[PDB]
């Protein structure tokens, strides 16, 4: 194993320097603290989409992030799950290297754009959710939690199949947080405001919320802002009890909340008008608001609107994952450095 | 209310937005 050669060329306003494996550059959006650009990869014959990451080592959470961001892509080996194919720098050294490059199977779209342009039969529904329901057990298996799943968040192809990404790598502290307002449409009340208080069932609510859209083309709480957010949920699930409802507002919002009337539970069926009976029941699984009762991934996969992909010896779980790095405290240079080690390390799959 | 797009009734493809 040699040092490719390189090519150089501008797109998105600045160079790109990548392996002449990778031709066509195509810019097709922008992606996590990056923009991406589908390719032809002469090596492996594949389409792939190629994330130039932007600045990311700016700062030292940026730096952090970026670091954060390889580790898990090289994580991640799993179908409905993005993972890398090749990770590079044009950089010779450490002292010379500044970008990052990750380059993963190109997928044709997002569930947003499919969702905008295209009605989704009950078939349709049940192998997008099933996808990503078997995603989201692996994912939770390494003790990650994805945090942000919404439509835009998921990727698909021609085929229907599917893959999870931008997983694990954005935390509420940080600032100008990109994506916010859609982000909310698909969060779980009880993280909403605080993170005091949370488990990994956090995503099966964003789920429920992206299954419901999938179905009638429109998303399910399309909130303003907290308050209104949480009276769109009510008005489906019902009022809960008063030591509940705190865990799930703020003062304001559940003041605001309790000047209405109590609102009833809504039964799904008569919501979700002309869907699939095990549908209406799944969803029923997933939005509750007690989180303690609310179904895990792999609880959801035995649910029987999957009676026909469902398999439990052809779900894998991860192996262990260390996220001993989440607990250190670094400068710029530190993670670089770190970061460009696992550039370095990294192993290409077989093909 | 919220009616389903396609009703159900008692190999799957996407078309691209491009
Ligand atoms: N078309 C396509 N296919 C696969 C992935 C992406 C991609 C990536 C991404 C991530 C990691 C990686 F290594 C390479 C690319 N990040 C955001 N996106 C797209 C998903 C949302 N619309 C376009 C951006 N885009």
């Amino acid at each position: 194993q040699e040092r490719p050669t390189f090519y150089r060329q501008e797109l998105n306003k600045t160079i790109w320097e990548v392996p002449e494996r990778y031709q066509n550059l195509s810019p097709v959006g922008s992606g996590a603290y990056g923009s991406v650009c589908a390719a032809f990869d002469t090596k492996t014959g594949h389409r792939v989409a190629v994330k130039k990451l932007s600045r990311p080592f700016q700062s030292i959470i940026h730096a952090k992030r970026t670091y954060r961001e390889l580790r898990l892509l090289k994580h991640m080996k799993h179908e409905n799950v993005i993972g890398l194919l090749d990770v590079f720098t044009p950089a010779r050294s450490l002292e010379e290297f500044n970008d990052v490059y990750l380059v993963t199977h190109l997928m044709g779209a997002d569930l947003n754009n499919i969702v905008k342009c295209q009605k989704l039969t009950d078939d349709h529904v049940q192998f997008l959710i099933y996808q990503i329901l078997r995603g989201l057990k692996y994912i939770h298996s390494a003790d990650i939690i994805h945090r942000d799943l919404k439509p835009s968040n998921l990727a698909v192809n021609e085929d229907c199949e599917l893959k999870i990404l931008d997983f694990g790598l954005a935390r509420h502290t940080d600032d100008e947080m990109t994506g916010y307002v859609a982000t909310r449409w698909y969060r779980a009340p009880e993280i909403m405001l605080n993170w005091m208080h949370y488990n990994q069932t956090v995503d099966i609510w964003s789920v429920g919320c992206i299954m419901a859209e999938l179905l009638t083309g429109r998303t399910l709480f399309p909130g303003t802002d907290h308050i209104d957010q949480l009276k769109l949920i009510l008005r489906l699930v019902g009022t809960p009890g008063a030591e509940l409802l705190k865990k799930i507002s703020s003062e304001s919002a559940r003041n605001y909340i309790q000047s209405l009337a109590q609102m009833p539970k809504m039964n799904f069926a008569n919501v979700f008008i002309g869907a699939n009976p095990l549908a209406v029941d799944l969803l029923e699984k997933m939005l509750v608001l007690d989180s303690d009762k609310r179904i895990t991934a792999a609880q959801a996969l035995a649910h029987a609107y999957f009676a026909q992909y469902h398999d439990p010896d052809d779900e894998p779980v991860a192996d262990p994952y260390d996220q001993s790095f989440e607990s250190r405290d670094l400068l710029i240079d530190e993670w670089k450095s770190l970061t460009y080690d696992e550039v370095i390390s990294f192993v290409p799959p077989p093909l | 209310v919220y009616p389903v797009s396609v009703p159900y009734s008692s190999t799957l493809s996407l078309v691209m937005p491009s």
